């Protein structure tokens, strides 16, 4: 009769990591939708896209 | 599950009381003859309490 227990980093840490891998793909996929939108807008290289980007 | 076992415990703490939960220790002046009586014994209760 011992089993009365906080829960703890131990037994649920793993879902931070779960934020870090789902936060670090949507940001590969996030810059690679910017990718698609560019070239369906023009050609390979972008710098007036960086000057969307900025403003 | 704090709730739980919180309400798990029962406080009327009768000869039996204390022989299921285990969390508080018993005692007795050893050889004092109350202690002979629990070894003694053939009640369930005090033969468990007394092993």
């Amino acid at each position: 009769s011992k089993e009365a227990s906080a829960l703890g980093v131990q037994n649920i840490g793993g879902i931070f990591i779960v934020l870090a891998a789902g936060l670090v793909l949507s940001v590969f996929v996030a810059v690679g939708e910017f990718l698609y939108k560019s070239k369906k807008n023009a050609q390979l290289e972008k710098r007036s896209f960086c000057s969307a980007m900025v403003e | 599950a704090f709730l739980t076992v919180e309400r798990m415990e029962s406080p009327i703490d009768s000869a039996d009381d204390l022989a299921k939960q285990t969390k508080i220790e018993y005692g007795a002046v050893e050889d004092g003859a109350t202690m002979t009586f629990f070894k003694k014994s053939k009640i369930s209760t005090y033969d468990k309490m007394w092993a």
